[PDB]
């Protein structure tokens, strides 16, 4: 029953998964504002993403960005990513099968079968990856996008990206109302804001007291001023992936998200068709039997067959009185033949 | 020596084993050489000026 | 209210340093009525004898 469920497009939407989280940190780590661990003036940097819709379209900083996050995203290690994630997948639905299946009891025949399907991925597991390294060596070097796939790009960019933005919201809100009033929070923030312009200076590498406040709220303030940066340029980003600009795939470098997620789903599908035939097949054919064959074996080899028979509790009595029964039977044989073999 | 020589061996043909498996994801394998990429530049420069 | 002490200027909702203001004040306070009330009392009849 579960092989009859599983099949190629769950893999499709597992890989889709993590492939998706590498997109956010590639854009994320090419686009968007870095984190504030201190309170000393950050230095200026000469491009902003604010400013994106309106740039130079020859733009060799925002071509250089775009470039190095694909190529970034590209050069990493999808096919043992395809690999792990099929691989914890398939395993994890195996344990599960083994709970709710009868051998809840008999945690060492439970451990036969769980090490069977790990030791049959385990097996597996190279030929898979660099497979599909190799299978998406051509799309590595031009992975050309369709105005079809730009458009599940698109759709894809739009729920993702407010999806981070929804939990950035929230947790600002969650944190004004933690710190006490909104405009004591917009206190330590202006505070922050000051430290991080000239206006004032601190001078510590962990301050516990300026301006009249704590070593908690000076990290609640910083806090806060992250959050709003990364909350604004996350609506702005999602205004982007809805524009009419980023409509049409001649804008590609004005469209970093739709683009980068296009890549995503096309290596996706193409490694997956690999990894189905390579690893699945070799999982639905190769576990029955290695199933049966450990567990026979160690049935028979350790003689824990007769502790499985041992284990529950209620087949240890239902054995051990039909063996009572048995012998007490044989005796009365035995003495009633005795009388037969001499008369009297 | 002679003890660590065999598990030494043993990692040594593992590394050898990532470090291929790195020129393989990242480089696709091209082989480069010094003089090889100084003709090439050459060459795609003479191109330019042709 | 209890607080600890790595950070003495900063406490509360209030500032660094209107809390200074306010222990300086404070200090102020009861010095001030404890001087009051003994020299009330240096006048009192009961200092005469």
């Amino acid at each position: 029953e579960f092989a009859s469920s599983f099949g190629r497009p769950q893999l499709q939407t597992l890989l889709k998964d993590a492939l998706d989280q590498k997109v956010l940190d590639q854009l994320a780590a090419r686009y968007w504002n870095r984190p504030i661990e201190d309170l000393s003036p950050a230095p200026r940097e000469p491009d902003n993403i604010i400013d994106l819709p309106k740039a130079d379209p020859d733009s060799p900083y925002w071509h250089r960005q775009l470039d190095t996050a694909c190529s970034g995203l590209t050069r990493l290690g999808v096919g043992r990513l395809a690999a792990t994630v099929a691989a914890s997948a398939i395993q994890q639905h195996v344990e599960k099968l083994l709970d709710k299946s009868s051998f809840a009891k008999h945690p060492s025949a439970r451990k036969v079968i769980s090490d069977a399907a790990a030791t049959v991925l385990a097996d597996r597991s190279y030929a898979t990856s660099d497979g599909i390294e190799i299978s998406l060596k051509p799309y590595k070097f031009d992975p050309d996008i369709q105005p079809n796939e730009w458009a599940q790009g698109r759709e894809h960019v739009v729920g993702v990206l407010q999806a981070e933005l929804e939990q950035c919201q929230a947790a600002m809100k969650a944190l004004e109302n933690s710190v006490g009033g909104r405009k004591k929070l917009k206190e330590v923030m202006s505070f922050v804001d000051k430290a991080r312009k000239g206006e004032i200076i601190v001078e510590g590498d962990h301050p516990s007291g300026a301006g009249g406040f704590s070593a908690a709220l000076l990290a609640r303030g910083r806090e806060a001023v992250f959050l709003r940066d990364r909350a604004d340029i996350l609506s702005l980003r999602i205004q982007a992936a809805k524009s009419r600009q980023c409509k049409t795939l001649t804008n590609k470098y004005y469209c970093p998200e739709v683009f980068l997620d296009a890549v995503a789903t096309k290596l996706a599908q193409t490694a997956v068709l690999f990894l189905n035939v390579e690893m699945l097949n070799d999982f639905y054919v190769r576990f029955p039997r290695e199933v049966e064959a450990k567990l026979h074996e160690h049935m028979h080899a350790g003689g824990g067959l007769e502790k499985f028979a041992r284990e529950d509790p209620k087949v240890r009595r239902h054995l051990d009185l039909i063996r009572r029964k048995e012998l007490l039977e044989t005796v009365l044989g035995k003495i009633e033949e005795l009388h037969r073999i001499s008369s009297g | 020596m002679s003890s660590k020589l065999n598990e030494t061996t043993e990692a040594i043909q593992r590394e050898l084993e990532e470090t291929t498996y790195q020129f393989k994801v990242q480089y696709n394998e091209q082989p480069m050489s010094a003089e090889s990429y100084l003709a090439a530049s050459l060459d795609d420069f003479k191109h330019q000026f042709h």
